[PDB]
């Protein structure tokens, strides 16, 4: 740090540039740091904002902004470098004060503006309240209203959304001005419309070829960072809702389902959009779920959307590595689109849970679905477990002995004594008159079953 | 009718068709507890009468035994010397949102009383005692530096 410093504080644009240059490429992949340095750090990051004040070319511009990012990872010498007019500089510097994008040369300043901003951010806790009273959010999203269509501008886009998506995850009053007095939804919903290129076909309806070319990765990036962002914004408000937001909340439920019937680049990007996308309509309100189905059929519909989570939840259950961050979302979601509307229902039942043929062996012993979540309900997760046995309640319009049938009753214990119902009887909500659904083969066996395991026993 | 031998028509304390056994899984360190009950458990598991009934165990209070063992002012080592050896089976799940000892003091007790069944009738335990911030919790711990 001392030579730098010596030649920082020289006048001429060339040293500099060479000797942050170096610095950047000798420390590029550091992530700990001495206390013996502190000192020398802290006097070489005083002296850049000092340097950034004048007006210098923008090969300099950009190595100063490569320096202080990489030593913005340290949060003991972010002390005395977080007052105002250092963020003034930031914020002038990324052209959020000079809101004009006519010029091509100046975008990298603006990437490492932002990404310095980030760390900054996220680092530091006085700059989190120096960010609300400058009034940033605002100024974010009139640059993404600015960004509307032009062309190399994604990287931008993809930076913006991710210092959107910090402020909105750190501070809570700048999250309800994004939620209400900003407009936020109908932005996001626009930018994540125009990421999917969708085009309608009725009101809550779009094309699909199903021969169509995959996503691209920036593409990938816009759309989680876009996810990401509304997750948190749509999170603080949900157990309030009118009928004035229900033409937005079906919108967005409809970009949501297109988004569930197509492909990224790999298979990783693939299963991270789809639980992305998960994870945002578990906030949305559930009597605007409807449109996730068109008039795989059933009943003179379209049901490849439900096939689509049926499939990601089996292949997530087959891996044995985080249970509780990656398959309770999909199963609450399951549960809750089961529960209120019909054709779900009655489409998922005869998936799930075919019609009983073989006895012989016993509900955790196999290889099908049945046998995955029968197994999963006996798990030392509280919450895997509830929501595994709820699923397959649900599934059975809510009756015991038809839970009892598929399941057997050394399973069913942990939600029989959860609920009451330990002792049989039925849930609160009706469905509709129960009909015979017996195979042959069964009603033959019935006779000879064990309730406590069920199975046929020699 | 169902028994409960622990502390349809259930009764305390031939018509049987299963048991209900409830033990408190934060007794580790009380003067033990747990050997108590796996005492009564190998005595009632292995009897000749019951030779083809079904027993259903609950293992309660488990945010206490979290705290216990967050707390570390009592080590399950000075109770039970064999944990120290301890490996975890293969059937366990690995939980990275989670203290890697609250998930090896829940696997060893559930095994303590598993190892005497498996060493015809069955045994089912289960553990007994919100998305939102689940979520919100991995955010913040996935969350890179650029």
């Amino acid at each position: 740090e001392e030579r730098a410093l010596y030649i920082v504080r020289a006048g001429e644009a060339g040293a500099i540039e060479r000797v942050l240059r170096d610095y950047s490429d000798k420390h590029r992949a550091t992530f700990k740091f001495e206390s013996a340095d502190e000192d020398k750090r802290k006097k070489l990051c005083e002296g850049i904002f000092k340097v950034l004040v004048k007006e210098v070319p923008t090969t300099c511009q950009v190595s100063c902004l490569e320096v202080l990012r990489i030593l913005s990872r340290d949060k003991k010498i972010l002390v005395p470098v977080t007052t105002k007019e250092n963020m003034q500089i930031l914020l002038r510097l990324a052209k959020l004060h000079d809101d004009s994008l006519e010029k091509v040369s100046e975008f990298p300043v603006i990437v490492e503006s932002l990404k310095c901003l980030c760390n900054i951010v996220f680092n530091s806790q006085m700059a989190q309240q120096l960010s609300l009273e400058l009034n940033l959010a605002a100024k974010l999203c009139n640059l993404l209203r600015k960004c509307k269509d032009r062309k190399f501008i994604n990287d931008i886009k993809c930076f913006d959304l991710r210092l959107l998506f910090v402020l909105s995850l750190l501070h809570t009053d700048i999250r309800s001005q994004l939620r209400y007095e900003l407009q936020g939804l109908p932005l996001l919903t626009q930018i994540l419309e125009s990421a999917f290129s969708i085009k309608w076909t009725d009101e809550y309806e779009s094309a699909i070829d199903h021969n169509g070319p995959p996503l691209s990765p920036q593409e990938t990036d816009c759309a989680i960072e876009a996810l990401k962002a509304l997750f948190n914004v749509t999170v603080d408000s949900w157990k309030v809702h009118k009928e004035s937001d229900s033409h937005q909340f079906r919108v967005m439920a409809a970009v949501l389902r297109h988004c569930l019937l197509i492909v990224g680049p790999t298979e990783d990007k693939t299963e991270e959009l789809h639980s992305n996308a998960v994870n945002l309509l578990s906030n949305v309100p559930v009597s605007c779920l409807d449109v996730l189905i068109c008039p795989m059929v059933y009943n003179g519909m379209n049901m490849e959307a439900i096939h689509v989570l049926l499939n990601f939840m089996e292949k997530r259950i087959d891996k044995g590595s985080s249970y509780r961050e990656g398959l309770t979302p999909v199963l609450s979601l399951l549960t809750e689109c089961s529960r209120a509307h019909r054709n779900i229902r009655k489409f998922l039942k005869d998936q799930v849970l075919p019609p009983l043929r073989d006895v012989t062996n016993r509900p955790e012993v196999g290889s099908t679905v049945r046998n995955k979540l029968v197994r999963l309900m006996t798990h030392v997760d509280l919450g895997v477990k509830q929501i595994a046995a709820e699923f397959l309640f649900v599934l059975c319009k809510e009756r015991v002995d038809s839970l009892l049938k598929y399941t057997g009753y050394g399973n069913a214990a942990g939600l029989l004594a959860a609920r009451g119902l330990l002792a049989g009887g039925r849930g609160d909500n009706w469905y509709s008159e129960d009909e015979d659904t017996d195979t042959e083969e069964y009603k033959n066996a019935k006779p000879n079953i064990n309730l406590i395991t069920g199975h046929l026993e020699e | 009718r169902l028994l409960l031998l622990g502390a349809f028509h259930m009764f305390d304390v031939n018509d049987v068709t299963a048991i209900i056994f409830v033990v408190a899984s934060s007794s580790y360190n009380m003067v033990n507890r747990l050997q108590e009950a796996l005492n009564l458990f190998k005595s009632i598991w292995n009897n000749r009468w019951l030779r083809t009934i079904s027993v259903i165990l609950f293992l309660n209070k488990q945010d206490l035994l979290a705290e216990k063992v967050l707390a570390g002012k009592s080590k399950i080592e000075d109770y039970f010397p064999e944990f120290a050896r301890y490996t975890t089976p293969e059937d366990a799940t690995p939980e990275p949102g989670e203290d890697p000892r609250v998930t090896r003091a829940k696997y060893f007790i559930r095994d303590e009383f598993l190892r005497i069944s498996t060493a015809r009738h069955y045994c089912y335990p289960h553990f007994t005692c919100d998305c939102r911030d689940i979520i919100q919790r991995m955010h913040l711990r996935q969350y890179e530096l650029l």
